[PDB]
This record gives structure tokens, C-alpha cells and sequence, in this order.
């Protein structure tokens, strides 16, 4: 009861921090409660440029991956090349001979994973037929051409005789073998080009074979053309044989592409390629990977947050704020 | 707080405190002063910095995985390449949601843990020398200068040589 | 006493508490709980919320291609397709390869608005029928398919051409016939060996008739496998064929949907329910539910487990 | 519990307490008597009430999706399907089973905390002039009708009126 | 105090917890490693280094694959009418019969595998007009040439191959599913010499589905004195339901139908012994302890099994905070 | 601990006590004593005793699944069974690891618990006849044999009998 606190007496009070402005976190027990400090875990802003300094990165440009790989005159510049990451814009395009691959989609799956185009020629020997077809829908140039990796082959003088050849993997990697058929706009065409009036292709090796039978008819015009080829693969193992059968319609191989397995992969995207430095990228460009989640993009590429709904999450780092008065 | 002492018999937090999260202030004939408690401070920042590795692996690469935009109807394949990839993200979002939820409840929890047990280390100390006045102060019943504050402060406090001057005080 | 008080504190109980698991304890019991888990469905689905479409005896495929007991489906559009496990058809036998893909393309897109084209077919006999097939008690057909034969004594090589110029995709259904023997096939089509090629700038599909016996169905020895192709904005549906070819009649629009198709025996009738299972509408009150992993709509998660009861109470000690 | 207060030093919890979870019962001069604590009960609901909300998200929309019953049998692309949906059911039944127990772990002792709150609440309000029975009960050492009973309840209890008293009746 | 000797009137009571002197490391949420008195390993990582064939019924395929055994591989005689849980394949295992090729070959092994059974019924066929059991110097039955004890190969009798025709309904209350087969010869002689027609061609149906195959002439790579294949097909028919077949040439027949159950069971790949144990979880690795929740020995299991998990060691503290004296 | 009682105001564990997991150890006129509470000790074994069992089951039978293993480079479809096994591992794997931190961190907490609980039965049974000397130590004010320590071990002693004695000698 006395105003002045005695000499024979002391005070002892024990507190906490507090800042001025506080910041709203969730917890278990409150939809919003005020802590001293707090983190963001989410990721929301990308760079909007994708960083070339940590991966490999290969600008596709006007090319897709199967279009530089075939040899389609216009992708020649990605002869031989290899990448962690291939950017395939949207404003590509095709400019050689009309084609589709069933199940396309496996074959750039493939060939992207592998992260290479390196491509080895080997002599195959195509007794009594016509080499090095072409087509003026597939200019090299002024002259008329076909994609630089494959064999158009017909009829010298008179005949096509049945080819029989085979190209044994003595070597200690997986050969990839890029061949195909051609598909005739009419049985007039077929007779004129290969003779025989039923095409055949037969590609075999120890245990596995596919057998392919060419199509014919009017097709819309592509580039002035209304044949088409079919695009097919094959992997031959070390120890193991390729043998290739036909009377008609083949689109030879020249060689084999090296097969690896590698880290690399393909992305979509019309982001802009720039120097900066990110071991994590997306279609947006490249991001900052110190979060733990990121909101820009669910297709990534490296050392990456994982990809969550919410834009924001924050992670209470201090106490709960109790401002003073 | 499920101790209530942070919001709950400590009134509010000290604004002019920024030498450490928890401490002391006092009065004696000597004046009054603030000093921080850093034992208590270090408990609880051990305990939340960088407590998200304790659970979450640190961020590894991937590579080639599975197609996640489609510009064509395909059907059937193209219908499990996207149920896949829509369940992953959905699991790993409520598990975002649910971590950060549990782990804010234990930084609240934690914090007002120290809070009460420095408290409580401090009554212990102090033994039948004082009082409990509420609001997280001690009444002290014995002269007390800033040397022996100091001693209650780095755990050093005898209450023997003061409690017959104390027991005075406090019951006449 | 006067000179002194009693003061306790204490909180409260129920003489009837439920059971909950935590962490710590198998079981304990709390004052108040609640469930978790739907697992009673209404036994019937409701047809307020979303638009439901019960297919009766047909199935999706069925009432796109025009089987005869389909047509009151012309032209119809759904939030979810009910099909009755009891679905038939009963028009020309035939086999769709892909037949999932194509039906989930269609469930997805919700519509069967359907186009008639103009195709000139020169030199050959239209809307040829069967007695699979029948309608009014005739003699019919697929009633968005043509199926083309020989005129006179000719079948000229058919060539047809017809451009996309809409903002949309156009999806084509046409088909090739399997004639039951060489005879047959001579006698319909006048060439021993048939052919049908239908493409696009982006694509092309060619096939070949199979001339044989098949098990006999309403009458037929022979069999027709159908096929799909899209047209997109721009670009141009050429169809080219000297035999067999059961064509197109126009087309269909394909969008963008939130539709689905879904398998259920229930009855259909009006209720409040904004999620749709196999066993009738559900409750989504619960979180969780138990009743079928097969959901359409806003709908609880489906979990192993009957019960989950959640704690809404403090611990229940009840008195002395 | 982790307090001790429910099933702990608190014998029992009271059937006859139908205004609040938490309350005061007492005898005095006047007689007996019995009150419920607001600001617990509240912090208690407050807390409970609609607590999956925090994690759980509010129900969302699923149209189509991937077929989960089959009449044929096809092999490996059905085998996926059937997979990936068994895989999807069996972490969610984990989630579910996991945020139960978690849940009703937090809310057993988040209201055992409340209890062990009033009760501290109420001894340092007491000071000197009481002491712990045990049992969750005060003996006040101090004549204490209604009124005085009162100013503890809304906390304006001041103990230096009753000190001698107290202390006088103490020892 | 002091006093050396305590008084009589006066007592200490000391409350405390118990302590090991070697205690073991933790994590929690607060603490990276924090000891306790006591811990689990809840990650299994050693395995029994063998298969226990005593709680699922477990069936060696030694040098049989199970395909082979189904197709009655002349070295696969002795899987005749089995049945399994769990069929386990080795890598050494070879074929050893006229070679062949099954598209979609993981479907079928699958199929089989999860059938759990190898029950086979033999079925009345007409083969009017043809020659039956066509046998092969590849496929070394005894001392005799022979051929799939399951499978039927037809050639031409006399001057033709008429065109087949046969019927076979399925008058259980079981799926069932029939394997068969087409031929692919070398060469146009051979085709002419075995079939007469320039093409063959199989067409297999039933009331709701259809299976047409051609053959492609051709050489394969030698295998076994052989550069024709094979190609192996099946057909499942329901109940109800009838099976139709016709063939102007090539047809490599049925003989029968093989039971289908919905099993509980499958096949695995391993290399490790089969021995006397109990054992109710099966990886590649051997048979494992079930007692842990977790483990991280394989990700292909079979039977009761802990969930495989990245993480080679994990700790459960059974114990409190171990502060030792 | 967030009850600050084990490795906390308890200085350390007893290596000793073999026969419980909290316990007393006394000192009197009959001389030097120690016994185990089973009581506490108890509770605190049937909550730590496989606490997994009640969130995760012991073994799920799985039978035929999906290959897991690949010999050939097949592409689209290989791809989606690589990565929804590789989705599968990784969420099983954040699971575990989340469960055990929790698992162990809830241990901590009801173990220290049961620790301060157990001192707090004692205080609230000993009332005015005894003081906390820190160190989870009580000086008990009066004659005090081997019977009257039973009698606080097993929850009967009365402190109406001793105050007396006890508030005489704590005040002199
Ligand atoms: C089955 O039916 C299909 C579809 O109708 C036929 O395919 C068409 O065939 C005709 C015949 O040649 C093609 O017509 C040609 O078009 C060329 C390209 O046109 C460009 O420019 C026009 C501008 O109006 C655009 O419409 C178009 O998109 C292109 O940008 C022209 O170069 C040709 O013109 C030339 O015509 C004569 C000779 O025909 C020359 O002497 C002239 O100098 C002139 O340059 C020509 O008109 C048409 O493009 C084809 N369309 C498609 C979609 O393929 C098949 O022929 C038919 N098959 C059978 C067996 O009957
Ligand atoms: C290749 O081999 C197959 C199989 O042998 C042949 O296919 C059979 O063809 C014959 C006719 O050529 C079919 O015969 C018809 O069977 C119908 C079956 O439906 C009945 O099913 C059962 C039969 O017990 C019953 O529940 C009930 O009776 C059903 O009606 C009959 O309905 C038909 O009967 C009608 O015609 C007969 C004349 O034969 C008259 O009595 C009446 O007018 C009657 O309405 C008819 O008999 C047989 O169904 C075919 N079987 C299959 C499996 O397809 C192919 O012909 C052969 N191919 C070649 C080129 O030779
Ligand atoms: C299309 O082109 C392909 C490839 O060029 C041809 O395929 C080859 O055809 C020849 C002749 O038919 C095959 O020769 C045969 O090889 C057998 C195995 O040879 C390998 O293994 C043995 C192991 O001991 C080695 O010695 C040898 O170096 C090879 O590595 C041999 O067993 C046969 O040769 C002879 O064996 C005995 C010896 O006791 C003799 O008595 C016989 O005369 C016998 O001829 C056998 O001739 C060759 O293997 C084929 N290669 C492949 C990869 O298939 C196609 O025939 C051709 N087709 C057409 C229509 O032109
Ligand atoms: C009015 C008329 O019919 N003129 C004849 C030419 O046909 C027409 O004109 C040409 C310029 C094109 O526009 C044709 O589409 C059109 O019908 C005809 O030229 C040849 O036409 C054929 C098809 O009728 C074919 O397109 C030929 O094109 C090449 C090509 O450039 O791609 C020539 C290549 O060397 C050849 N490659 C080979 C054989 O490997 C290809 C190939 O035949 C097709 O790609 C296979 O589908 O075609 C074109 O030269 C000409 C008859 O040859 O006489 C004109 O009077
Ligand atoms: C015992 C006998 O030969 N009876 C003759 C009838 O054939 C028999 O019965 C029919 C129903 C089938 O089961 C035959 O297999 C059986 O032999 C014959 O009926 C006609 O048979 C022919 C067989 O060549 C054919 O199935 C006719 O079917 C139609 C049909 O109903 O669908 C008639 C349609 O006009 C026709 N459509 C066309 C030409 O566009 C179709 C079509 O040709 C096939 O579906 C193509 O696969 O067939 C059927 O009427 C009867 C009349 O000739 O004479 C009996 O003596
Ligand atoms: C050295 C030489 O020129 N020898 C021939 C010999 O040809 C060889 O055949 C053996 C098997 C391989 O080494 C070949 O590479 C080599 O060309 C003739 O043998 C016949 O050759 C046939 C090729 O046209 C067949 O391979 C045939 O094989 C059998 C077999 O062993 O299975 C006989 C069997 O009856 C038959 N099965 C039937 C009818 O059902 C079967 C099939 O016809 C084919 O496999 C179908 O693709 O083949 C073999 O006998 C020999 C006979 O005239 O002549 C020597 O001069
Ligand atoms: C509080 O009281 C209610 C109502 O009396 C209790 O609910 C009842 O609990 C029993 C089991 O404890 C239920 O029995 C079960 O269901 C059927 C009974 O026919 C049977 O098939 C099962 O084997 C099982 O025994 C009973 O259905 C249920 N009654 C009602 C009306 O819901 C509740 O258990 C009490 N809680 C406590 C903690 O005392
Ligand atoms: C706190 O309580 C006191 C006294 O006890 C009261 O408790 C209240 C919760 C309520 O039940 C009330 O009826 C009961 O008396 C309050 O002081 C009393 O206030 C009333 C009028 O409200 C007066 O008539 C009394 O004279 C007075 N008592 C005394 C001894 O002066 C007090 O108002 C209350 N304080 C607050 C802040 O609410
Ligand atoms: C609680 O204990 C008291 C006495 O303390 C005993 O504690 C035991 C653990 C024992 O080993 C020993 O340390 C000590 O004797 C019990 O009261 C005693 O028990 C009987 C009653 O018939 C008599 O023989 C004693 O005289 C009596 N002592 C006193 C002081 O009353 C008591 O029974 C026990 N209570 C319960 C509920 O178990
Ligand atoms: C399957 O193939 C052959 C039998 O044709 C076995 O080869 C034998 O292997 C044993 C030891 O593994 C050795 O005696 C010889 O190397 C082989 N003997 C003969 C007569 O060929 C092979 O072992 C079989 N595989 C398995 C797993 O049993
Ligand atoms: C596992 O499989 C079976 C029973 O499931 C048993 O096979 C016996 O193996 C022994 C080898 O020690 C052979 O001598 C016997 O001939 C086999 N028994 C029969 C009935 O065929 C055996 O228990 C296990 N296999 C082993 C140990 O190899
Ligand atoms: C503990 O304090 C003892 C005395 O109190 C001191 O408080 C400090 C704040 C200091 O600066 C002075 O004001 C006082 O002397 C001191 O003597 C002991 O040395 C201290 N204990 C330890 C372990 O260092
Ligand atoms: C602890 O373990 C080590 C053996 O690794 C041993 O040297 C030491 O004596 C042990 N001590 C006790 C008390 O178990």
C-alpha cells in the first residue's frame, strides 16, 4: 500500500519479444493467428528466361526433335549434336516429305532421353535398285532432296528385285535403326515406282520382327505431294543381328544413331534462352529452387520444388506476436 | 497457447527487447532494467531453424518423365497419363497443407513452452523468498541489488543467506 | 464453517460418451464425436444439379452411330451417360477397335450434336440396309452411316473431298463392311479385293476388307469395323475407296466438356445431391466416403476404411 | 493427458454442468453454489469447431476420369489402371487414418490445457490466501461470500484485502 | 545446510526417471539427433538370402519361361497341368522350339500368370482337307522331330488347301482362353510348297470381337536351322460366346482351350534359391521378415510385405530421453 | 522437453532404478530407500508400446501388380509405369519420415509429461509439510519413517497429522 517500493524489497518480472508489425500464419488450432516472423514456401515468380549455365540447353528453334533427327534439310544445322534439354518452340514446322510415326510420341521419348543425335553411316549394299530417291517437296536448296538420314529406294530398269541384307552390332552400345516405308497415292504409282503390286518390309533381328505392309491412295496435297512414308524404329542389341527383307516401298536406313542412357529430356516452351544461372527449370523459364514448393509450373526439369496448388504457404519462424498496450 | 503463458498470463511482449526472445526485467533500489535470456532464446531457435529438413529430403533432380500437356484427344492412354499426374499433385498438396499446419502448431507450442519453463526455473530458484504477483512478475521480499538480480539471472541465487530477512518481510 | 470457503473447479460430462482413437490411446472416450465416413448412398441418382442422360438399353456407342432402339438419342447432350448393365444392340454386327478410347472421347466432349453432309457418292448405290437391323419392321441401318454398293454393274473408284471451314473440330465416324464370302464381295462391290483410305493433311488411315464367315448374328454372316477421324479448323477430310466402304453421313461436334459416362443399374429420379456414384447419389457433407471408388461430381474421397470418427469433445469421465 | 487435470488431479468431470465445459462449484456462508467459465469454453470451441477445415479443403469437383471396373481381361494396360487406383485409394485411407488420431490427439489435449489454465488462473488470483486440497478444489482461508466469490470468478479478486486474515487462519 | 549426519525430524524425497548407459540417437520435429533409452529399426534391409516355400505355393520355372511352358515348349514337358501362387522365372531360362514372336507378349504373360494355372482341356477340331501335326528339326521332342505340344501346325494335303472353317461354342460357365498361331515363311517357294495360295490369312472371331493376321514372306535371321517365325495370338472367349476360325493358309492352330480363373496369383523374376522356411513376403532379393512396417530391400514384392521405402534405416524411439549419470 | 522436467529441472536419470521408469529415492531416520511408481510408469509403456499399429497397419497382402523392371527401351507406356512406381516410393518415403519424426517427438513430450506429473501428485499430497529444493528434490519437514513414506507413495498420507511439526521446523 506504500507509493514507494521498499529498499528491503525487489521487483522481478519475465517477458518475451514482440515486433511492431506482425504477420498471420495457420495453425492446427487457429485459421489465422500473428507470429513475430514467418517464411514463404511457395514459389509463384519464375525468371521468365530459362537459364543455359547449368544444363545444356538446345534452342530447337523452327525444328522438332524427330524433324533434326530424320534430316530434314531446313535442321541441318543439329548434325550430330547432344543436350540435357532440348526446347522445342511451337512456331516449329516440317518442310521435307510428308510423313507420320505411329506411336510418335514413344519414338521423341526415346530419342530425348538418350540426349543425342550422334549418327554413325554404314554401308549397306542395295544390289539392283535405284539409291538416293527425292522429291521436290523436300528442297535442299534449289534441288529437289529427302531427309539426309534416309534411303529412298526404286526400281532400276526394269525390276526391284527381293532385298535381303543384314548389319550385325559388333560394338558395346545399343544401335538405334531410323527406316521406313513409302505409301503410294495409287496402284498406277506403286507398279511404276517398285514393280510389285503388294509392298513389303520385313525388319527382324534374333527374337522380335515388324512386318509392314504399304497404303495406297489420294491423300491431300502436302507440299504437292500425296504419297507419304511411315516412320519406324528399331533397337538392336550388342551381340545381336538387324536383317532387313523386302520386295517394295522401303525407305532405308544409312546407319545408326548411338544409344545412351542418359539424363537428358524435351520441353515445350516459347520462353527466351538467356545467361543466368538455375539448376531448375519450366515452360515459364527458369526458377529459384531454395523452396521447398513451387506454384509455376507441374512440368519441371532438374534440382526442383515440388509442384503444389496453393500459391502460398508461410511457415511460422518466430513466436506468437503479442504488440505491447 | 496450451501452457498460457505467451497471450495468457503474460500480458503482452516487450517491443524494446531485441538482444534475444525471452528475459528480465526488474526494479530495486538501484532502478529498473532489461536484460535478455539467452539459454531460452537458443532452445527455441535451434528448434525452428531450419526445422522443414528434419522432415522434408533436401531437393533432388529429375529428369525425363511422363508428358503432362496434350494437344490432341487421344483417349484412354492419354486419360491415365493425366489421372496419374492429377493425383500426384493433389496427395503432395495436402501434404504442403498439412505440414505447415503442424509445424506452425509446434513453433506456437514451443515458444510458449520456454516461456513458462524459464518462468518456473526462476520460482524455484527463489524458493519462500517471494511472491508470485501474477502477470509473470516476482515479488521479492528481501533487499536485492543489481548483483544479486544478476545471480537469479545466470542461476547462481542462494536463497539460504536471504530467507529469515524474506520469511520478516513476507508474514509481518 | 464461517470463517472459510470451499472453491473447485472442474468441467463438465455426459452419462452417455463415444469412443475416438488418438495417438496415444486405441480407444478413449470423449464427450461428443462424429463421423467422417459417408457410407449409405440415397439408393437413387439425382438429377437436379447435373444433367442426366439414362441410356435405357443403349450404350453410348450405340446411340451415337444410330442403332434403330437408339434414335430417340439424336442430338442429345449430358453431364454424365448412364449406361444400364442391361444395354444391347441390335443393329449390324460390328467391332470398333479402340472401342474405349473412342467412347471416352465421346462421354468426355457431352454431346451428340450431329451435321449432315452433303457427300456425292457418283455411280454407286446409297443407304443399303440389313435385316439385322431392323426399323419399323424393315429392313435398315446405322442411321448416321451410308453404306454404298455397286450401281449397274460398276463400283468406280470413289474419291470425296470435304473442308473444315468452322472454328471446331469435326469428328467423322465411317466404317468398312466384311463381306461373308468372295461372292459376296464380288456381288456388292464388283472388285475382288476392297479398299478404303480416309485422311487428313495430318494423318491417313487405310483398310483392307477380311472376306469370311463370322459367327452368325440376327441373320449376318458378315461384320463392320468402324473408325474415327478428326478434322481440324483448317484443315481438310478427303475420303478415297474402290469397295466396302460404309460412309459418313456429316459429322459431329466435338468440345471441350466436363462430361463423363458412368455404369449404374439405380433408378434416376429428382433429389439434392451434388456427387454421383455407381450405387446412387451421396451426401459430400464427410470428407470421406466409403461407397464407391467410381465418383462423378463434388465429391467426398474414397477410403478403405467404414468409420472414422473424429473427437468434438474433451475427454468424458463420467461420476462417482 | 499430458496436464493431468482431466482424468487426473480432477477426480471426475460433472453431469449437472449443462451451461459450460468449465466451471467453478463452491461452498460459503450462503450456502452452495455453481458457475460456468466463458473464456475457456469458448478458447476450447473456438479451437474444435470446424477444425478439419485447416487442413482438409473444401470439397472439390472430378468429372471424367479413368475406368476403375472391368468386364474383360486385357493385361498390361489394365493392370496400370487397376494399380494406379489402388495405389491412390491406399495413401488416402493412410491420410485419413493419420489426421484422425492426430486431430483427436490435439483435442484431448488442448482441453486438458484449458482445465490446467483455469485452475492456474485462479491459484495465482489466491495468492496467499489459499491452498491446493487436491482434487481440483481451494480451501480460501478467509470469510468469502457470494459477492467476494464474485470478483474471482471475473478476476478482480484482491487479495490484499484478505491477507491478514488469510495468513492469520493459515498459521 | 551442513550438519554430516541428517536429523531424525526431518526427510528428503527425490522424484526421477531411469537411465541405460548406452543409450541410442533419434529425430524428432525440434531435434536433428536427440538419445533415447531405447529405439527400433522399422526398415527391413536384410533379406533370407532364399525363397520359403512353405506359406504361398511357389513354383520354380528353372529353364522354362512361363510362356514357353504354356506353349508346350518340348523342354517345358514337365510343367504339364501346374499350378502356382507365385511362378518364378530365371534368367538363364531359354526356348527351345521353332522360333517364334508374341506381340504384346507382356500382356499374355501377364494374363497367365495372374490366372494362376496351366489347366488345359483338349478339343474336338475338324481340320478337313489339311495335314495335321506339322513337325520341326528346331523343336527336338525325344528322339523325333515335333512341335508345341499345344499348338497344331497345318500344311496342304494332296493338290490344295481348302478354306477352313470350324466352329467350337463355349457351353461352360468359365472364360476361356485359346492360344493360336500363324506361320511366316522365308521364301515364296516355301509359302506355295506348305499352303498352295501366293497369301495366307487367318481371321479368328467370336459374336463381339475379331482377330485378322497376314504373313510376310521373308528371311529372318537362322535360329535353330530356321529363318521362317512364328507369331502367337489368343482369343478369349465368354461364356456363351463361340469361337469361329478361317484360314486359306498358315494357320498354326489350337488344340485346346486353357482354363481362366480370377487368381490371387503371379510370376516373378529371381535368381536365388528355393528352401524349407516360413516366409509370407517374396522379393527378387530372397523372402523377407514381415514384422517391420517398412522396408528397402526390393520394390517387387509378393504376399504379405512391408512397403518399400527410399531410406535404408529409420529410428522409433521405444524409450524416453536417455540423460545419463 | 517442453515440460522442462526430464533433462530439465530433474538433472539427470538413474541408471540404478531397474524395476520402473519414474520413481522415488528417499533418505530418513531408518535410512536410504528407492522404489519404482508403476503407475506412471505404466501409462507411459502402453502408450509407447507399437503407437504405429494405430495409424498404419502391419502388412498390406498385395498379389499381381505391375512390372517394375524393364529389359527393352519401349517408350510412352514404359515411361508412365516407371514414374508411377517412382510417385509411389516417393510418397511412401515422405510418409515414413514425417510419421517417425512425429511418432518420436510425441514420445518426448508424454514421457516428460508423466515425469511432471508425477511430481506435481507429490507437491499437491505434501502441501504446507514441505518445500521444493529444485532438482525434483523435496526437504520434508518432519519425522518421516519408511511407513510415512508409503503412505505418500501410495496416495494415503494426510498431511493434517504433521503440520505442526512441519510448519514449526520451516519457519524457525
Ligand atoms: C481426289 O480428289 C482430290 C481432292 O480434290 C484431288 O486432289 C487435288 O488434285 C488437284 C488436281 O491437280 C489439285 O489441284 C492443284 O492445286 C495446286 C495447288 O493449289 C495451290 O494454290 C491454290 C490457289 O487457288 C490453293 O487452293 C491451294 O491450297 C494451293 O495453295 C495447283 O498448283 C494446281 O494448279 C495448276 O493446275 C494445272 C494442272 O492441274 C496447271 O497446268 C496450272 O499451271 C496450275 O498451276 C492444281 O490446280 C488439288 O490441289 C488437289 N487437292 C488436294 C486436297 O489434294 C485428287 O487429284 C483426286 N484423285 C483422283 C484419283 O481423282
Ligand atoms: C462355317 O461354319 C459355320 C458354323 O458351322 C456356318 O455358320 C452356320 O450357318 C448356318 C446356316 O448356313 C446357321 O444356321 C442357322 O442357325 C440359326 C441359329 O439360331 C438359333 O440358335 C439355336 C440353335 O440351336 C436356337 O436357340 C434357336 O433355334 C436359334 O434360332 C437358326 O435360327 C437358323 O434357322 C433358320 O433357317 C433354317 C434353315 O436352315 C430353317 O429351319 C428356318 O427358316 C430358321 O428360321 C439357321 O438354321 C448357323 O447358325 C451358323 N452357325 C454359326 C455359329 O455361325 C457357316 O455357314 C460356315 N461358312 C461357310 C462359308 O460355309
Ligand atoms: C539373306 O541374307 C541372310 C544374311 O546374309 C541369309 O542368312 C544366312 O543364310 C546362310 C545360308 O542359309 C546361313 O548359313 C547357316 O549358318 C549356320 C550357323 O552359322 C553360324 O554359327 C556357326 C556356329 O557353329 C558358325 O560356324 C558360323 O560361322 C556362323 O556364325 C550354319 O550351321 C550353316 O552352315 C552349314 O553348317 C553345316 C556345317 O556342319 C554344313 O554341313 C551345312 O552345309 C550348312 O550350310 C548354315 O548354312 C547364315 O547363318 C544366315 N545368316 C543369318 C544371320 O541368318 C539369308 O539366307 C538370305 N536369304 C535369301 C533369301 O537370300
Ligand atoms: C498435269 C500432269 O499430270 N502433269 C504430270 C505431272 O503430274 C502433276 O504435276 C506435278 C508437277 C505434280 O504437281 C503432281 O502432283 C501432278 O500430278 C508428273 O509429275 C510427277 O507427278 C507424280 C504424281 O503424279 C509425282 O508427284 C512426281 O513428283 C516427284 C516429286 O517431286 O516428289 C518426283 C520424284 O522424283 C519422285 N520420287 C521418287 C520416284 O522416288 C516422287 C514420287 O514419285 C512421289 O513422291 C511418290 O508418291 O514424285 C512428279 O514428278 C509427270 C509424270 O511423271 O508428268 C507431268 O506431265
Ligand atoms: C438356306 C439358304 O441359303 N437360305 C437363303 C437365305 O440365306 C440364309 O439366311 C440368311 C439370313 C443368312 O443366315 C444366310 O447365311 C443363309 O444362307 C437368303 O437370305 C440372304 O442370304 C444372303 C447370304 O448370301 C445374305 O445374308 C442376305 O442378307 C441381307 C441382310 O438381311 O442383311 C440382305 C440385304 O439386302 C443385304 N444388304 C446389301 C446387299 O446391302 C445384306 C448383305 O448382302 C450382307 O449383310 C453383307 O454381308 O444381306 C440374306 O437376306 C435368301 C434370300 O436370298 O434366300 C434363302 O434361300
Ligand atoms: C546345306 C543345304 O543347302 N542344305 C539343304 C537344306 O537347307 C537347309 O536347311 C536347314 C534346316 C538350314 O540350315 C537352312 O539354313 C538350309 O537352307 C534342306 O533342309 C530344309 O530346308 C528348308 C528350307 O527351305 C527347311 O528349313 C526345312 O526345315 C524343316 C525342319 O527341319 O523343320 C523340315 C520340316 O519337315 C518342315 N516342317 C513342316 C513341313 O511342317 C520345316 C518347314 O518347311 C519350314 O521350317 C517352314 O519355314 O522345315 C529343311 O528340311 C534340305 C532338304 O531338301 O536340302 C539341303 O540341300
Ligand atoms: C452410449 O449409448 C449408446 C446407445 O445406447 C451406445 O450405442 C450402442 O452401442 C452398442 C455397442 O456398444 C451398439 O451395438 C452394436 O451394434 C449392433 C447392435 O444390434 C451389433 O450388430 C454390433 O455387434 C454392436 O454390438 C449399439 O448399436 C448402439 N446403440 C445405438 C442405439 O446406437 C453407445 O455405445 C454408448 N457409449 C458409451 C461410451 O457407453
Ligand atoms: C465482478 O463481480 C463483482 C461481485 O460479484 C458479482 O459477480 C458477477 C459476475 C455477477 O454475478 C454479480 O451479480 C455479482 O454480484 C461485481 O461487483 C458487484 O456488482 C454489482 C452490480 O453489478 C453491485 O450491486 C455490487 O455492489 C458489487 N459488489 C460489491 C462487493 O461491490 C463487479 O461489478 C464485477 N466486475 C466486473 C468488471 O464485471
Ligand atoms: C498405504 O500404505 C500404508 C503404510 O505404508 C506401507 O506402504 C506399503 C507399500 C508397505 O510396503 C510399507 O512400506 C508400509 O507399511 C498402509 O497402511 C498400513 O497398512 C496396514 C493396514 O492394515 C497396517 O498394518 C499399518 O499399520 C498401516 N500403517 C499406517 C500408518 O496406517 C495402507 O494400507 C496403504 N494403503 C493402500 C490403499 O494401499
Ligand atoms: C537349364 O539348362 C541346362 C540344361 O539343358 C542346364 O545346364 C547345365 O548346368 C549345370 C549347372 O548349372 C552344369 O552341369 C552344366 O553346365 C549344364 N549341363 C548340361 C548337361 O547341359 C542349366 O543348369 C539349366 N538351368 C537351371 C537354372 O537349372
Ligand atoms: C520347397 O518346395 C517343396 C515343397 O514346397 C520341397 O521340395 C523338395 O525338395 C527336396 C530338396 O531338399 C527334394 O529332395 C524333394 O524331392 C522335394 N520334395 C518333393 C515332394 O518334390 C521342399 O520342401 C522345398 N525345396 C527344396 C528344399 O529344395
Ligand atoms: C553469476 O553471477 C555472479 C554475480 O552476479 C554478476 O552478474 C553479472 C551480470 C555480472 O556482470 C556482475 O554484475 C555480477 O557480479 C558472478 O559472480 C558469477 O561469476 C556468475 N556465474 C558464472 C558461472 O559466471
Ligand atoms: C557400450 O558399448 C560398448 C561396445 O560397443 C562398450 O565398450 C561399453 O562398455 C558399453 N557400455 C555399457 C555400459 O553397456
Amino acid at each position: 500500500q506504500n507509493p514507494i517500493s521498499n529498499n528491503n524489497t525487489a521487483t522481478l518480472c519475465l517477458g518475451h519479444h514482440a515486433v511492431a508489425n506482425g504477420t498471420l500464419v495457420k495453425t492446427i488450432s487457429d485459421d489465422q493467428i500473428e507470429v513475430t516472423n514467418a517464411t514463404e514456401l511457395v514459389q509463384s515468380i519464375s525468371m521468365g528466361k530459362i537459364c543455359n549455365n547449368s544444363y545444356r540447353i538446345l534452342d530447337g528453334r523452327n525444328c522438332t526433335l524427330i524433324d533434326a533427327m530424320l534430316g530434314d534439310p531446313h535442321c541441318d544445322v543439329f548434325q550430330y549434336e547432344n543436350w540435357d534439354l532440348f526446347i522445342e518452340r511451337s512456331s516449329a514446322f516440317s518442310n521435307c516429305y510428308p510423313y507420320d510415326i505411329p506411336d510418335y510420341a514413344s519414338l521423341r521419348s526415346i530419342v530425348a532421353s538418350s540426349g543425342t543425335l550422334e549418327f554413325t553411316a554404314e554401308g549397306f549394299t542395295w544390289t539392283g535398285v535405284t539409291q538416293n530417291g527425292r522429291s521436290g517437296a523436300c528442297k535442299r536448296g534449289s534441288a529437289d532432296s529427302f531427309f539426309s538420314r534416309l534411303n529412298w529406294l526404286t526400281k532400276s530398269g526394269n525390276s526391284y528385285p527381293t532385298l535381303n541384307v543384314t548389319m550385325p552390332n559388333n560394338k558395346n552400345f545399343d544401335k538405334l535403326y531410323i527406316w521406313g516405308i513409302h505409301h503410294p497415292s495409287s496402284n498406277q504409282e506403286q507398279t511404276k515406282l517398285y514393280i510389285q503390286e503388294s509392298g513389303r518390309v520385313t525388319v527382324s533381328t534374333k527374337r522380335s520382327q515388324q512386318t509392314i505392309i504399304p497404303n495406297i491412295g489420294s491423300r491431300p496435297w502436302v507440299r504437292g505431294q500425296s504419297g507419304r512414308i511411315s516412320i519406324y524404329w528399331t533397337i538392336v542389341k550388342p551381340g545381336d543381328i538387324l536383317m532387313i527383307n523386302s520386295n517394295g516401298n522401303l525407305v532405308a536406313p544409312r546407319g545408326y544413331f548411338k544409344l545412351k542412357t542418359g539424363k537428358s529430356s524435351v520441353m515445350r516452351s516459347d520462353v527466351p534462352i538467356d545467361i543466368c544461372v538455375s539448376e531448375c527449370i519450366t515452360p515459364n523459364g527458369s526458377i529459384s529452387n531454395e523452396k521447398p514448393f513451387q506454384n509455376v509450373n507441374k512440368v519441371t526439369y532438374g534440382k526442383c520444388p515440388k509442384y503444389i496448388r496453393q500459391n502460398t504457404l508461410k511457415l511460422a519462424t518466430g513466436m506468437r506476436n503479442v504488440p505491447e498496450k | 497457447g496450451i501452457f498460457g503463458a505467451i497471450a495468457g498470463f503474460i500480458e503482452n511482449g516487450w517491443e524494446g527487447m531485441v538482444d534475444g526472445w525471452y528475459g528480465f526485467r526488474y526494479q530495486n533500489s538501484e532502478g529498473t532494467g532489461q536484460a535478455a535470456d539467452l539459454k531460452s532464446t537458443q532452445t527455441a531457435i535451434d528448434q525452428i531453424n531450419e526445422k522443414l529438413n528434419r522432415v522434408i529430403e533436401r531437393t533432388n533432380e529429375k529428369f525425363h518423365q511422363i508428358e503432362k500437356e496434350f494437344s490432341e484427344v487421344e483417349g484412354r492412354i492419354q486419360d491415365l497419363e493425366k489421372y496419374v499426374e492429377d493425383t500426384k499433385i493433389d496427395l503432395w498438396s495436402y501434404n504442403a497443407e498439412l505440414l505447415v499446419a503442424l509445424e506452425n502448431q509446434h513453433t506456437i507450442d514451443l515458444t510458449d513452452a520456454e516461456m513458462n519453463k524459464l518462468f518456473e526455473k526462476t520460482r524455484r530458484q527463489l524458493r519462500e523468498n517471494a511472491e508470485d504477483m501474477g502477470g509473470g512478475c516476482f515479488k521479492i521480499y528481501h533487499k536485492c541489488d543489481n548483483a544479486c538480480i544478476g545471480s537469479i539471472r545466470n542461476g547462481t541465487y542462494d536463497h539460504y543467506i536471504y530467507r529469515d530477512e524474506a520469511l520478516n518481510n513476507r508474514f509481518q
